[PDB]
């Protein structure tokens, strides 16, 4: 995917 | 900025690169901060998959830390311990704190962790 390098924390 | 660490996205990109990154990931996200995660030099532990993470500024600080303990696959009697600017921050506090207090002039907060209680032994 486009942005995929970045781990987005969620709950 | 301030502290001696030694964090590998710095290595390998330059200071107008990643404040151009930082920007942009703040300026989207008002309510989470960006987060560069590291292995301290010598550390015995294994390499997050990705070292950029975007993370919700009331997350505390020891939520973060069970976190990347489960991202790296640790065991429960396995030791670990977050730096940032040389020091182990309090489990309390906020991500968002932690970052207002730490984060650089590219607008990321480096966090590096170890399985040692000193930063690069």
């Amino acid at each position: 995917e486009q942005d995929d390098d970045i781990e987005v924390i969620v709950d | 900025g301030p502290g001696s660490m030694k964090f590998q996205y710095k290595e390998d990109h330059p200071f107008e690169y990643r404040k151009k990154e930082g920007e942009k990931i703040r300026k989207k996200y008002p309510d989470r901060v960006p987060v560069i995660v590291e292995k301290a030099p010598k550390a015995r532990v294994p390499d997050l998959d990705k070292r950029k993470y975007l993370v919700p500024s009331d997350l505390t600080v020891g939520q973060f830390y069970f976190l990347i303990r489960k991202r790296i696959h640790l065991r429960p009697e396995d030791a670990l311990f977050f730096f940032v600017n040389n020091t182990i921050p309090p489990t309390s506090a906020t991500m968002g704190q932690l970052y207002e207090d730490n984060h650089e002039e590219d607008y990321f907060l480096y966090v590096a962790y170890s399985d040692e209680s000193v930063y690069g032994k």
